[PDB]
């Protein structure tokens, strides 16, 4: 059969299990129903109780995949996620949940047209100067898009900001300008 | 070299066998230039004999590293996929 | 991670077809086909590709099985329908296949029809145990000298015909082909050998010339040829010794006897490293898989001579196996060489020397030995071989031999002579009794005297002769299988009334 | 048709993944947005929807994610006429620069081999006019033939001296691959063809089509260049019936550039380093090349012997291929002895008595006979020196001397290397002067006076005038 | 192994070598002269 | 428990237990088959998963198949039901004979004696054979290299060493057939039968044969050593015996342990040889032994890839072997019966201070003089010529009949005692016989047998 | 322990042959890169670290002393073969037997031509 690739692509088990079921999901347009459940099953699995039960190699993996049915069928679960979990459960890999998880949230969130965007700046940034910003940021993005912004502070940039839009990259930081110009002395 | 060696062993065990039958034809010939002969020849086929023995050993070490050497490089090979 | 990990496989069970009989191409390459399912498939089970090809279930993996191809890859496509067949793989028995040309499947290629056989029988049974047999007793006439006298071969041996390439071992096997014919031909019905050559990565062109050389020696008429040529499938021609033994066993099991030529064992144990490479398998020394000697073994051990309550027949196998630069220490002509009953070791100097066929007889042996004689050519030839060895250990001396004692000269002179009689022509495979008397000639001293190239002519016009003007003491020694003293004072009368009148 | 994205390039291996119609494994494939024309052959199916992909030139540029588009066929090239007196290379397009070859058909460059039933078993000798061919291991009307050596032996030199010979002797479109071999050879051979009136570059009535992809290609190119040129002698000898020369220089390419490709494709290696699959791809491209009920394919290959080894798995895998081996042995390249023959190492099916006849086998199997005799003797000569051997073997290394010599030819193709102008010997002046040598008739003639002439009257001559001047 | 004396081209190889063609020499002189 | 296939390539199969893990070195049994399937653990996979060579073929074989444990390592039937017949690694009966119903059975994996269980000194097993006995001895509880293959007589040593063990000591004989041509186990059995070391009819079979066939997977061939070694331990240490156990080959043995241990995708370690070579070796060798209930001596043939003696195998093999018997066809061909080189058969033993100063001077100058001989043989004095005398006389006096060659050659065998063989030697390189033809000692047992000859 | 404790001790390894074969075992199955006939990159250093620790203490540490003598087994008498040459790079000199010594009676079998002391010639008393 054909299957209904994601805009994103994640590799390793975790990404073959991700795109998997946004297929599936998209073959029944359930994308956020499965993504609030994935998140309820990791945010299940990942308290020490549960996390040491499917985690322990020795107990079998029938028993775990028998609790991980009777734990996804209480919590009122949609037959996709439901047969999902299944299927981490015989595969062995509960392991990679949450890795699953992940790379499911990120796919729907590159669906959402979210884009990572950092701009690095050698003091804490002014707040209206950082609203200018997410404005003129906006600028370089198609339509259905929206700017994730998430500015960490490096002093040793010396001033300026370095900004990148998912892939696109701009250097306005100070640091480069004069090692330029000492390249350029240099050379 | 496996090839090198074998062909100095092929070279070596023909020259004993020449100097051995040389020294059988001059002990026939012989019965004081001939007695000369015939030690000398006999020495020939002793000195090749020894030769032989030493280039066996040679060989032999040298067939072992071959084969060890080819089988690393299988395993390797099948060890990065 | 994991064959059966795809994203079609892991979506189509998180959405929610029989598994059982049925898989699903994962993945196709160098004709190697990983197949999803088939989980009731059996070990070395033969199935069925959408297209048509089959293949052969190698490799039971926990979430794909491992098949390879028997065609081209092209015809296979990730997605393809498997079907179980739920079989072994068989090839088809009977009388029906001798003078048909077949494949590696029992198909017929020679396109006059299909083997109307009634029979089938798996490729893959196991040989007779301890008891079932008896010892090997009887002689396979092959028709060459050197071989019938110093090599001897018996019905139920397993006797390798080694060498270096164009030495002459596709010659012996099929000089030992075109000999029987005269057993055939006749009414003793249990002298009688059928015969199977199985072609082994040769070229189609080889095998049309050696299927013609059959026929015109009306030697097909009791001959199978099994061809898995260069072009055929790796599985294909890891496969065609198997039908060939199984074609042979069938006699071997009626109370017949059949002689089979694995032409050759070489080019099998490479298709064979090929489909276990590419399955991945712990390749070994020379990249081969761990059970390459398993291999050839469990093939060769089904030759077998049965005793007189399994109905007596037998099974003689000729193996070939090609060495590189005379390196009989090679990884697979060491096991061939290891599992066989002795070796027929064929040079290239000796070739070149004028000496063919170029049977090495210090390298050759033969370990059932004279009990795959008759007692004529057993007298014979006793004396041929302690004096061709004595020759041997004076050999290096000539070429100064005449400055040696008249025990050396005479040794060399007598050497030189029963050398010049072991010579041969291709495709002309002599019966026992004027071997017998040829060998005579050579061992009593009728020779000595004799120019060493004048000894082939007098050995051929000795034959006609006799064969011509003394029919009765050929029938005699051939009826008696021994030379009676009354049959010796007339060989003896015979070569020296011939060599008085011979110039 | 079938069209898909590059996912990974890992130098001369490309990945590429299909959405909707995964096409099959040998198709040819194109990728879009290149100013030259890069075709991609199907190798594997990888599973998830991507298949594995040889790149027949280079990958530089590549990118992932861009588009791809199945042909639906395997490489398709056009075959007729009108491909001789052209140069393509591996995928037919022109290399001549002398425009497209407008031919009536294309055909695959993959296709099944002839079946038994197809099989011919006529074997008929070609002359040469070489005296150790003709004579040792003589050729035979659409058979396979073969020239092993190693490196600068003389291969070229002999497949050049038979393109002159039997290829102008013939009137059946020859047809001339070169695989992963040199440019300047390639070059040298095309404007000796445009010289010799073979190729007609006005005036088309050429007789040899050219096929080259040299050592500069990618290994997918060196691996299928010999599958093209094998097409075009294919049609020739099936749509026509007409009897065709295939000459291929360099065979041993073919496999080199599949070993070379060999661990890309994920594949364990074997024996020193080639593919598992070395055999059945010389047979596939090998059972393809042969003479049919149909029509002859005369087949001459040149074949490298790397480190004059003979036992490597290429050289041994290309012998049960061939009907007349002809091995070129550095040990006789470096006595001067031209062309380097070994004649103690070459074979021929029809070196048969009842297919040449008893005295051209006699003279044959006579003349290998005294040469592995002075073989025998050069140990004793290397001991005792040639004072202390008796007379007949005096007389034995002297005829095999003189016979060394006269194996010896001076070739039309190597009057630059020689001096010496070329002679074409026929076989039964060949047989006749053997014959004489081994019967003793020129005990009196100086064996340097049989080295570099033709037949045995040119001895004479040559050892009346050393005689005259010496 | 026969001839390997010569094929291994050690200093018997040489040796070997130096010997036919000197032999040969003479002997091709001696036949030219007569000739 | 229970498990069910999961995996099968080749002689490799994986098994997968849902309760009760097998222990490495169990036997499982595959159900449902026609013929009986036995699988020994080599690894635990992990996730309730081992995985197991094959003891027979895999065809067949599918996925999901119910495999039991055994609950042992491979168990035999050991007892003395067991002379006289042929079983193969997993102890079954392969000649048609019926069941071997002995009381008991072995597990073919066992931990070699302890250290405390150990002779502290050396003694000397008599076979009865005088230049075995004199020149080469046989130690208790040592291994013997047999060299030499076809045409030299090693069957009919084999037989001789049986009868003899079995009437001088006691001590019953067992014969694996590492890798055994189907032909030669069949004309090695009726040779058994024909010389009376099998009896089909009454319970005076002296050898038990274990046969691994060589087209039997290498699991059954690198166990069948394991099989025999366990017949013999039986013998050993339950009637305090001198066992006598033939391992034929060895180097067949090493082989069958390269290849199970390539199956198992094992890195090969140089010339391709396992990894384990030497630890396999050596769990093999060390259960032979003398221990203070009896002892186990193994006669062992040797095979020597491309004449190297140098290589892993062989290397690995001398290791363990305290003596050497060399059959030579040089010795045959002159007449000499048993064909034993009586200048290339060695001994770790003969050492004065183990086999005592008479011995090992009457030992060294037998081949002392033998070496004199050889030497004078290349040549053709003053005594030189009764040296070649004295040494032509030793060489006849090398020779004896076998009782196992009596139906064939009429003359009666000789079991001739140590102090006989000493003596005599001792006598002949004195001179007290140096007017007797030289054919007086051809073919006798003691030197008054030789005298008696030369009456006639 | 006696080294340390100001008292002598000597140490026989026999052999240190037959420990490099059980390290190549151990080394093999954990699929380690083999090198010179098949053995670990750090076959030298298993041998090396140990032959280390024989040692003359000064007399501010006990003056104690441990001695080692360590035993190889060669093959046809081949001493530049990997694992005798790595033990010959460690320790203060050899005594090479050899097996042509040893069948012409010359027993101990010491080859004085070969054998050798670096650091015992200081070691050997005065009348010696
Ligand atoms: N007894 C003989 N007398 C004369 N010629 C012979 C004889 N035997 C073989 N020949 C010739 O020697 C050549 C090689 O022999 P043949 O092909 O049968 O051996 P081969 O080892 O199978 O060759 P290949 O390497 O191609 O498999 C053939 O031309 C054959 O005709
Ligand atoms: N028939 C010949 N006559 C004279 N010289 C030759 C002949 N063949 C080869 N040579 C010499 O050996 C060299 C190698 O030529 P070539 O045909 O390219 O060998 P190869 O292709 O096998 O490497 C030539 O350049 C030439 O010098
Ligand atoms: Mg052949
Ligand atoms: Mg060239």
């Amino acid at each position: 059969a054909k299957l209904v690739r994601p805009p994103v692509q994640v590799y390793g088990i975790e990404g073959r299990y991700a795109t998997a079921l946004y297929s599936a999901a998209s073959k029944q347009n359930k994308l956020e129903q499965v993504e609030k459940e994935l998140l309820r099953v990791a945010q299940i699995l990942k308290e020490p109780k549960v996390a040491a039960s499917v985690l322990n190699p020795y107990v079998k993996r029938s028993i775990k995949v028998k609790s991980l049915n009777d734990i996804t069928a209480k919590e009122r679960f949609s037959p996709l996620t439901t047969n999902l979990i299944n299927l981490l459960a015989e595969n062995g890999r509960l392991s990679n949940t949450q890795g699953v998880v992940s790379a499911f949230s990120t796919m729907m969130s590159v669906h959402r047209g979210e884009v990572p965007c950092t701009v690095t700046s050698a003091s804490p940034l002014e707040e209206a100067t950082l609203s200018e910003l997410k404005t003129v940021l906006k600028s370089f993005l198609s339509q259905g898009q929206v700017l994730k912004l998430e500015a960490k502070t490096d002093p040793s940039i010396l001033g300026g900001m370095i900004v990148r839009i998912g892939e696109k990259y701009v250097d306005m930081s100070v640091k480069t300008k004069i090692q330029k110009l000492g390249r350029a002395m240099r050379e | 070299t496996l090839k090198d060696i074998t062909r100095r062993l092929k070279s070596i065990k023909n020259i004993q066998k020449i100097t051995k039958s040389m020294k059988m034809v001059a002990a026939a010939k012989y019965a004081s230039e001939q007695s000369a002969r015939m030690t000398a020849m006999d020495n020939a086929s002793k000195n090749a004999s020894e030769m032989i023995d030493k280039l066996t050993l040679t060989f032999n070490r040298t067939r072992q590293a071959v084969i060890t050497k080819e089988l690393i490089e299988i395993i390797s090979g099948a060890a990065a996929l | 991670t994991g064959t059966a990990e795809m994203s079609s496989i892991l979506e189509e069970r998180i959405l929610g077809v029989d598994l059982e009989e049925t898989g699903r191409v994962l993945s196709i390459g160098d004709g190697i086909a990983r197949v999803h399912g088939l989980r009731n498939v059996q070990a070395e089970e033969m199935v069925e590709f959408s297209s048509g090809l089959k293949g052969m279930s190698l490799n039971l993996e926990p979430d794909n099985v491992g098949v390879v191809v028997f065609g081209n890859d092209k015809l296979i496509k990730e997605g393809d329908i498997v079907k179980r067949t739920g079989a072994i793989v068989d090839v088809p028995v009977g009388e029906e296949l001798l003078g048909r040309v077949v494949d590696a499947l029992g198909n017929a290629i020679d396109g006059k029809g299909p083997i109307g056989s009634k029979t089938r029988r798996r490729v893959g049974l196991k040989a007779p145990g301890i008891i079932p047999r008896i010892s090997v007793r009887e002689p396979m006439q092959t028709g060459i000298k050197a071989v019938d006298s110093l090599v001897p071969i018996g019905r139920g041996q397993r006797e390798l015909i080694i060498g270096d390439r164009q030495t002459g071992k596709t010659s012996i096997a099929i000089d030992t082909i075109i000999n029987q014919k005269r057993f055939n031909d006749g009414s003793d019905e249990k002298k009688k050998l059928y015969c199977i050559y199985v072609a082994i990565g040769q070229k189609r062109s080889t095998v049309a010339q050696l299927v013609k050389r059959l026929t015109d020696a009306d030697a097909m008429k009791y001959t199978i040829v099994v061809s898995a040529t260069a072009s055929d499938a790796a599985p294909l021609q890891y496969l065609a010794p198997y039908s060939g033994c199984s074609m042979g066993e069938y006699f071997r099991d009626n109370g017949k006897h059949a002689l089979i030529i694995y032409d050759d064992l070489s080019k099998q144990a490479v298709a064979y490293r090929q489909m276990s490479l590419l399955l991945r398998r712990p390749p070994g020394r020379e990249a081969y898989p761990g059970d390459v000697f398993y291999l050839h073994s469990r093939l060769l051990e089904r030759a077998a001579k049965m005793n007189d309550a399994f109905g007596g027949g037998s099974l003689t196998a000729l193996p070939v196996i090609e060495t590189q630069a005379g390196d009989v220490s090679a990884y697979i002509p060491t096991n061939v060489i290891s599992i066989t009953d002795g070796q027929i070791f064929l040079e290239t100097e000796l070739f070149y020397k004028g000496i063919r066929p170029a049977i090495n007889v210090g390298l050759s042996v033969s370990r059932v030995g004279s009990a795959a004689q008759t007692r004529a050519m057993k007298q014979v030839a006793g004396t041929m071989k302690l004096e061709l060895a004595q020759y041997r250990e004076v050999a290096a001396f000539a070429q100064f031999g005449s400055d040696l004692d008249a025990a050396t000269q005479q040794l060399l002179s007598r050497g030189v002579r029963l050398t010049e009689l072991l010579k041969q022509g291709q495709y002309s495979p002599m019966a026992i009794e004027e071997q017998v008397a040829v060998i005579y000639a050579g061992v009593r001293g009728y020779l000595d005297k004799l120019e060493p190239s004048k000894i082939t002519k007098f050995e051929n016009a000795f034959l006609s002769h006799v064969v011509s003007q003394h029919q009765a003491l050929l029938g005699t020694i051939r009826a008696d299988g021994k030379i009676s003293e009354q049959s010796d004072a007339k060989l003896k009368e015979i070569v020296t009334n011939f060599l008085a009148g011979f110039e | 048709a079938a069209t898909g994205r590059i996912v990974a390039v890992i130098g001369a291996v490309v990945d590429v993944q299909f959405d909707e119609g995964l096409p099959p494994i040998l198709n040819a494939l194109e990728v879009q947005g290149r100013e030259t024309r890069l075709v991609l052959e199907v190798a594997q199916h990888l599973g998830e929807s991507t298949v594995r992909t040889i790149a027949m030139d280079g990958t530089e540029g590549l990118v992932r994610g861009q588009k791809v588009l199945d042909s639906g066929a395997p490489i398709k090239i056009p075959v007729g006429p009108e491909t001789l007196g052209r140069i393509m290379n591996v995928i037919g397009e022109p290399i001549d620069e002398r425009g497209p070859i407008k031919t009536k058909q294309f055909a695959p460059i993959h296709a099944e081999a002839p079946e038994f039933m197809e099989m011919s078993v006529e074997q008929e000798i070609l002359v040469t006019g070489i005296k150790v061919v003709d004579l040792l291991a003589p050729y035979a009307k659409g058979g396979k033939i073969g020239l092993f050596g190693g490196a600068g032996v003389g291969k070229t030199v002999l497949i050049m001296e038979l393109i002159n010979n039997v290829a102008k002797a013939h009137g059946g479109y020859s047809v001339f691959a070169g695989v992963g071999e040199r440019t300047r050879e390639g070059n040298d051979l095309y404007h000796e063809m445009i010289e010799s009136g073979v190729i007609n570059l006005k005036d088309a009535t050429s007789k040899v089509a050219l096929v080259y992809g040299q050592m500069n290609e990618p290994p997918g190119a060196r691996a299928r260049v010999a599958l093209t040129g094998l097409t075009v002698a294919e049609y020739f000898r099936d749509q026509e019936g007409q009897d065709v020369l295939l000459f291929i220089d360099n065979i041993f390419r073919f496999t080199q550039a599949g070993s070379e490709v060999s661990a890309l494709l994920g594949r364990i290696p074997s024996a020193v380093g080639y593919q598992p699959t070395l055999a059945t791809d010389m047979g596939t491209m090998q059972e393809r090349i042969t003479t049919t009920k149909k029509g002859s394919i005369t087949s001459v290959q040149a074949i490298y012997v790397p480190a004059d080894d003979l036992t490597d798995p290429a050289p041994a895998t290309t012998f049960a291929h061939l009907d007349a081996t002809t091995v070129l042995s550095r040990a006789i390249a470096e006595l001067g002895i031209y062309p380097a023959v070994d004649p103690l190492d070459s074979t021929s099916r029809i070196m048969d008595p009842n297919i040449v006849g008893s005295e051209h086998y006699d003279v044959a199997r006579g003349v290998q006979k005294i040469l592995q005799d002075y073989k025998s003797l050069q140990d004793i000569i290397a001991i005792l020196g040639m004072d202390e051997l008796s007379e007949e073997d005096k007389l034995t290394v002297s005829r095999a001397r003189k016979i060394q010599r006269f194996l010896s030819q001076p070739f039309q193709v190597a009057e630059v290397f020689t001096g010496h102008m070329g002679k074409l010997v026929p076989l039964k002046e060949t047989i006749k002067g053997f014959q004489q040598i081994l019967a003793g008739e020129y005990d009196h003639l100086p064996e340097q006076a049989f080295y570099m002439v033709g037949p045995i009257e040119e001895a004479v001559a040559k050892a009346d005038k050393l005689a005259e001047e010496h | 192994g026969a001839g390997s004396i010569r094929e291994a081209g050690g200093a018997f190889g040489k040796r070997e070598q130096a010997e036919e063609e000197r032999y040969f020499r003479a002997q091709s002189r001696e036949q030219l002269a007569a000739l």
